[PDB]
């Protein structure tokens, strides 16, 4: 890992999947579970008042 | 693939629905991910595993 | 330490500056820490070693 600035390769994909994983963990809660719990009632109340 | 090929308003009605709670959720999930990335913006510490 | 340990004046103002600026950040610090804790907040998954 010493060589970070001669292995430009490496480290801006090591950066890239640190950003991903801990962007990640907010990503499903903030979004995926309020599309698990909040898609079938929406799904069912547009369904049923159209 | 589902039972809604056919009756394309109700379809549409469940479509639409999806969309409307991503949309609805999106700001949120953005600006949070962005606030719990500034650490790693100013310190993305790379270690030997990754 | 200091050369301000004769001043009780001046160093009371140099402290109480500190302590205007630590208070300025400490809502901030604390919101976005919250915010990055929101999905330990649902599922905070223990693994075995931990």
């Amino acid at each position: 890992l010493t060589n970070k600035y001669y292995c430009p390769e490496v480290f801006l994909d090591a950066v890239a999947t640190k950003l991903a994983q801990t962007a990640v963990l907010f990503l499903n809660v903030e979004m995926l579970n309020d599309f698990y719990v909040r898609f079938p009632r929406e799904v069912e109340a547009k369904l049923h008042e159209h | 693939k589902s039972s809604f090929a056919k009756h394309p308003s109700a379809r549409k009605v469940i479509s639409d629905a999806a969309a409307t709670v991503l949309a609805d959720r999106s700001y949120a999930t953005s600006d949070g991910i962005e606030i719990s990335l500034k650490p790693y913006k100013f310190d993305p510490d790379i270690q030997p595993n990754e």
